[PDB]
């Protein structure tokens, strides 16, 4: 296995309530959130994948913890209501990854987000290379529906690492009639 | 059902540039911009039709769409109310909805706001106070939505205009002034209820500090444009009495609800005149001459008793009033609102005190210097 | 409502060698910790803390790290060499507040009544008093927005419990009780 401290984010926000796929976005979160923290829970019993949100603040709610059981509990009312923001969890998660183990892993990101985030084109490209500097590398990812031609997200994407890098790709969703499991699908490959 | 809106689509002119849209939005199966798309058919001029026949798709959302949060449903049967033009099915809907479409948020508030906005049918004063009190019952956890607070200004404003407490009209109207604070729509409506703001709150009497909040921008920026003189009266309550004419132009031109107390704000004038008269002169002879009462408060040396003994039941000012020499004696009182101009010139009494109770220290502690020990 | 406590500096000389943790950690200035107690009355007494490792971005001050392995199971063990003393609060240093305070007292707020933000003094130069209590107040305004938290000055002294001068009295060697009315009262006056 690949070390990383592979930091999942809640898309707590406001655009993750509609019935379009399903009926509902929250089983699109919550089965991504699912699938990786299984994934790390199986991968390597050193890991840290408790829980970071978007919306309005970054609570941290339990421990950046290797079990899992207490945050897939706290994705049952993730609560998707608030304000989405691409800049904070991951600022919030290289801190929270300074603040790990005896460092068995490196930094791994995927930041679920459904939203046209708020996010200068200078503070996307200030973030993308502090983790640069910083030897992050991001597996970023889109849930719900973004808006088309998006910005932000795929170039942090565009300038996020280099010497090793590989880790910052973006696979757009539409609002389409589809599955779930299709919208984590899509994304399980390549985030 | 996707025939429905197949039947339903066409709705005007230029109103497919969203119905083309909307044949396509129910296919794409989304419902953030479909709880917009209620949203905008309230934003684009519906005469009611659209909304009105979509209640029972709106029933089929609470059906099997059960994830949004029922905002736009009650939006849309208070935008179907102008198709119905009778609310007393829309109550036992509304609680329907109420009871079958679930969130985690706060909904009873909204809920009983709407219920609040569409009880001006019903002939009130019988179930304003238990459901409006129940609104407030349920505000302490957390306001956050406070569009809901607006509501709750609009049922408690006519809850004001439920006769009984004639200047609840200044704090509900703190309420509505901080509601939302941006006044978020244009300035004539609300500046004519700025005029009958100062209309309100002057006659009307549970307020004693009457001329407080007059600097506050939302209100007097709507004042601006007003009769250029309740601007000034308000002022002769601000001030307090010396407006001669405005304390009098209450008694020209404000005329309803005037007779009634006005002779309770010639008492305010008065009540106003004492922290007037001992504020504005700093110095002694605090054992004052009943002279300017008797002549700028327009009262008599009968009166001036009954002047200060309605004081003492105000309780902002407390006299020890001389009756052998018929002084009116000024005790401790309740000062101003607000004096920016000594605000910045308050410094020949604070750094008077810091100087030279610092000074007078230096004096001590330089008389008795060397028992330093 | 809540005029004094009493304040045993043993756990502030707890706060001293957490300051010579922070000299000698990293980027860490401030000495940011957890203030153990028990609401006796509107006084109160109090006989323990602890230190969080804290982190606080300098950009979007609210990041705030009160970390559960260094919480719940050290909890456990200040249960387990007591139960009276349990949470009341925390502590900062500095004398203003920085800006998450709000949301670090409303963390620990779920456990405790009353959780205050004794805002501490490390380098002792002050002109008033030393560290200063805050309780939860809701004033909200005259206005009537949503409800207002920020933890006003509901003040707190330096008070004695009891006996301790088997240490403090002995470690004294310098000081000497003044026959009031001996110098002592101009001290006073300069003070």
């Amino acid at each position: 296995m690949v070390l990383e401290s592979t930091m999942v984010c809640v898309d707590n926000s406001e655009y993750m309530r509609n019935g379009d796929f399903l009926p509902t976005r929250l089983q699109a979160q919550q089965d991504a959130v699912n699938i990786v923290c299984h994934s790390k829970t199986r991968s390597n019993p050193e890991n840290n994948v408790g829980l970071i949100t978007l919306a309005n603040d970054c609570e941290v709610l339990t421990t950046l913890t290797p079990d899992t059981g207490r945050i897939l509990s706290k994705l049952h009312t993730v609560q998707p209501k608030g304000k989405i923001t691409f800049c904070t969890g991951i600022r919030v998660a290289h801190l929270a990854l300074k603040h790990r183990q005896g460092k068995n892993h490196k930094m791994r990101i995927i930041a679920f987000v459904g939203s046209p985030v708020e996010d200068n084109e200078k503070d996307l490209v200030k973030l993308a290379k502090r983790l640069k500097k910083e030897k992050v590398n991001v597996d970023i990812i889109n849930f719900g529906e973004e808006e088309v031609n998006t910005e932000k997200l795929t170039a942090f994407v565009n300038t996020l690492n280099g010497k090793d890098g590989t880790g910052s790709h973006l696979v757009t969703v539409p609002p389409g009639p589809s599955l779930a499991d299709a919208l984590i699908s899509s994304p399980i490959l390549a985030g | 059902v996707p025939g429905f809106l197949q039947q339903s689509q066409n709705s005007g002119p230029g109103q497919p540039a969203v119905w083309h849209r909307l044949e396509e939005l129910y296919t794409k199966k989304l419902w953030h911009q479909l709880t917009l798309q209620v949203l905008d058919f309230v934003q684009d001029p519906c005469f009611a039709q659209g909304d009105g026949l979509i209640k029972l798709y709106e029933n089929f959302i609470s059906e099997f769409e059960h994830r949004v949060n029922p905002l736009s449903l009650v939006e849309i049967i208070l935008h179907v109310v102008r198709q119905m033009t009778d609310p007393n099915v829309a109550l036992t809907f509304l609680e329907k909805t109420r009871e079958k479409v679930k969130s985690s948020d706060e909904a009873v508030i909204l809920c009983k706001t709407a219920i609040g906005a569409l009880k001006l049918n019903i002939g009130d004063l019988q179930v304003t106070k238990e459901t409006i009190e129940d609104v407030e019952e349920m505000l302490n956890n957390l306001p956050g939505v406070t569009s809901v607070h607006s509501r709750f200004y609009d049922l408690s404003s006519k809850y004001y205009q439920t006769i009984g407490n004639h200047a609840s009209y200044y704090k509900d109207a703190l309420r509505f002034l901080g509601c939302v604070d941006i006044k978020d729509l244009p300035v004539s409506e609300q500046q004519e209820r700025a005029f009958t703001l100062g209309l309100a709150g002057l006659l009307g009497e549970g307020v004693f500090n009457f001329g407080e909040l007059l600097m506050h921008p939302v209100l007097e920026s709507l004042r601006n444009t007003d009769r250029q003189w309740l601007i000034d009266t308000l002022y002769a309550f601000n001030s307090g009495n010396v407006e001669r004419f405005q304390t009098l132009k209450t008694a020209w031109g404000q005329q309803p609800d005037l007779a009634a107390n006005e002779a309770q704000l010639l008492r305010k004038i008065q009540l106003l005149c004492l922290m007037e008269m001992t504020f504005t002169r700093p110095a002694n002879h605090r054992q004052l001459t009943f002279e300017e009462i008797a002549k700028s408060a327009k009262i008599t040396v009968n009166e001036v008793e009954l002047l200060v003994m309605k004081a003492l039941s105000v309780g902002l000012v407390k006299g020890s009033i001389d009756e052998v020499d018929k002084r009116v004696h000024m005790t401790w009182v309740q000062p101003r609102v607000l004096d920016l101009q000594q605000i910045k010139g308050m410094k020949d009494r604070l750094e008077f005190w810091c100087t030279d109770v610092k000074s007078m220290e230096m004096l001590v502690e330089h008389q008795a210097h060397d028992i330093l020990t | 409502a809540v005029q004094k406590v009493v304040v045993h500096p043993l756990v502030l000389l707890s706060v001293v060698d957490h300051f010579n943790r922070i000299g000698k950690v990293g980027n860490q200035k401030r000495v940011v910790g957890v203030l153990l107690g028990s609401w006796q009355k509107k006084v109160l007494d109090v006989s323990n803390s602890f230190a969080v490792p804290f982190d606080e971005d300098d950009k979007d001050d609210s990041v705030w790290f009160l970390d559960h392995d260094y919480l719940e199971n050290m909890y456990g063990m200040f249960k387990k060499v007591n139960a009276r003393e349990r949470i009341v609060g925390w502590y900062h240093t500095g004398p203003k507040l920085h800006k998450n305070d709000i949301a670090i007292n409303e963390l620990m707020k779920r456990y405790c009544p009353n959780s205050v933000l004794v805002i501490i003094d490390v380098k002792p130069k002050d002109l008033g008093l030393p560290t200063e209590a805050y309780i939860s107040v809701e004033e909200v305004h005259d206005d009537g927005t949503p409800t207002s938290k920020t933890f006003e000055h509901v003040t707190s002294e330096i008070g004695a419990e009891e006996a301790e001068e088997v240490g403090v009295e002995h470690l004294l060697r310098d000081i000497k009780d003044t026959t009031v009315g001996t110098l002592s009262q101009r001290i006073t006056n300069q003070v």
